[PDB]
């Protein structure tokens, strides 16, 4: 909890940077600068092939990063504005619960691991398909449900 | 004349190579194709 | 005149066949949920994955 | 169970079309058109060894679509018309349980998922063995009754 | 002149795609939180051990 930083616009909110186990992950679709100066001056390495920006956290000084598994178990996660139905390969959320600007949230099992990071989602009907970043235990890969886009 | 006639596509000159150049070339490609459909028609013959 | 139109008549035919096998080797993929199409038979067969 | 997939493709319909996972699917041996336009605007692949047509599901629609298994273990399958036996490998009715036109209903399991769908099935005395269509991990298979009818 | 200016610019060409191979192949790993990099495959994309 409380791993959560904010990517400002020069105007407005544009998304999220979180904190997740030696990494500082925000996602590469969100144009901003990260609230915490200690964050902002950090490079970062972009790769548009998983929409990321990944970089090593100062860890020296930043101990608070949250717990992480690529564990993914059908079952209910936390997403910070509700819970998130999983089952096969996709998460599924509300159709009135999504919105843009939320980009860069991650999803919590029920240890209060982060097994995902949010981009944006599609609709489905009656839900949204949600569309993440999520890894296996040896690299990071992306889950892009039909018609998605950036949240 | 003191000879008699050509008249047969068997006495074509030599060099003529291109022609069984292009007829191999082209038997080939059937030959390659028959068999891509032939492993497939099995493959499909054995599922169930 | 005839030659041409023999060879490429033999040509006609091999991409039939070669059109006829990409039918039948993928059909049982697009029918089965998750088109779970693996990735050589995706090069092979110049397809699109499940996500595409 | 519970819900209603089945979608007429004709006045006097002969067999309902379904969704299932992400594909939309009726069988090959009944004509007409499927009805709710979304449905009927679909282009479907056609395999004559399956007894099989199959097309994508539209996104907005994405949604209703069943849930679907492969895994198939002894025991009892629910449908619209009753309950089914399934045995030996094999899904059977009680006689009487279903007519030629009530094909193209899935079998679902206790989860409400689907295993099978049916296209016909054999008249054997009190009890009816059922041809129908069903899969394996990643493959389609078919599962025909000897002196098994078209329904 | 000429001879010497095409065969330089295609060692630049040949270091610029060995460059651009080694970024690929290693961004899954780096750019993964959690992983560790194959000591065969440090050796190969020539970077520094792990994460230090
Ligand atoms: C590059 C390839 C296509 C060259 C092919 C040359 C062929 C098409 C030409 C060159 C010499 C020609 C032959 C010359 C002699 C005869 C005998 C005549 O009574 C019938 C036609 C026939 C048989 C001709 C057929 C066409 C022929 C064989």
């Amino acid at each position: 909890n409380d791993c959560i930083f904010e990517v400002k616009h020069e105007g407005k909110v544009t998304g999220y940077a979180c904190l997740v186990g030696d990494k500082v992950m925000k996602p590469a679709h969100v144009k901003g600068t990260i609230d915490n100066a200690d964050l902002a001056k950090l490079a970062f390495k972009r790769s548009s092939k998983y929409d990321l920006e990944c970089a090593q956290i100062p860890v020296h000084m930043k101990s608070d990063a949250s717990k992480f598994t690529h564990e993914k178990p059908e079952g209910y996660y936390n997403w910070h504005h509700g819970a998130v139905q999983y089952s096969g390969g996709r998460f599924t959320i509300p159709t009135g619960a999504g919105k843009p600007g939320d980009s860069g949230r991650p999803i919590f099992d029920n240890k209060g691991r982060v097994v995902a990071i949010v981009l944006g989602g599609a609709n489905e009907g009656a839900r949204t398909a949600l569309s993440v970043v999520t890894w296996n235990k040896d690299i990071v890969t992306k889950i892009t449900p039909e018609g998605a886009e950036e949240w | 004349a003191s000879h008699t006639t050509l008249g047969v596509q068997d006495i074509s000159a030599t060099a003529m190579s291109w022609v069984q150049k292009i007829t191999g070339g082209v038997g080939l490609v059937v030959a390659v194709a028959a068999l891509i459909l032939i492993v497939v028609l099995c493959v499909s013959f054995s599922r169930h | 005149s005839v030659a041409s139109f023999v060879l490429l008549s033999m040509v006609g035919v091999a991409v039939g066949m070669c059109m006829c096998a990409r039918r039948r080797c993928i059909t049982p993929y697009e029918l089965t949920p998750g088109a779970t199409v693996p990735f050589l038979l995706s090069l092979i067969c110049c397809i699109r994955t499940a996500k595409a």
